[PDB]
């Protein structure tokens, strides 16, 4: 999914 | 010269989280000029060298998502040059590498060579300042 610092 | 934001690179460093904000300012000037051909090849030689002027701002501390503290660096290049970079993975990877490499020297010491680039965030800090 994503990184823990954007805006599985 | 107040840098306008570009992208943001999450990495780590033995003691914890490091974010590099790659910005750009029209006033730097670029390593004008060359195309993919010449510089894919002149890394193998040329230096030193070496061009790619970049300003490497002081560290500044900021909070991460979980509320723990971490370190952020702002690196500026030329705007005109930045736009070249943005539709080329190789050049991007190069700028990141020079950015980590030149930072390690100025501030010491260890940085993770391996990294991630954020997708929805262009900058972690404010951002400052700089050296007009």
């Amino acid at each position: 999914e994503l990184d823990s610092d954007d805006e599985s | 010269i107040q840098p306008k934001p570009g992208f943001c690179v999450k990495t780590n460093s033995s003691e914890g989280k490091v974010f590099i904000n790659i910005c750009h300012s029209p006033s730097i000037p670029p390593p004008a000029d060359v195309t993919e051909d010449e510089l894919l090849q002149m890394l193998e030689e040329d230096q030193a060298g070496f061009r790619i002027p970049m300003s490497l701002g002081e560290p500044h501390a900021e909070l991460d998502a979980k509320g723990q503290g971490c370190t952020a660096y702002d690196v500026a290049v030329n705007s005109n040059f930045y736009l070249r970079m943005q539709n080329s993975d190789f050049l991007r990877e190069l700028v990141v590498t020079i950015a980590r490499e030149g930072l390690e020297d100025k501030y010491g010491l260890q940085l993770n060579p391996e990294w991630r680039m954020l997708k929805y965030r262009s900058f972690l800090g404010s951002i400052s300042q700089q050296n007009i």
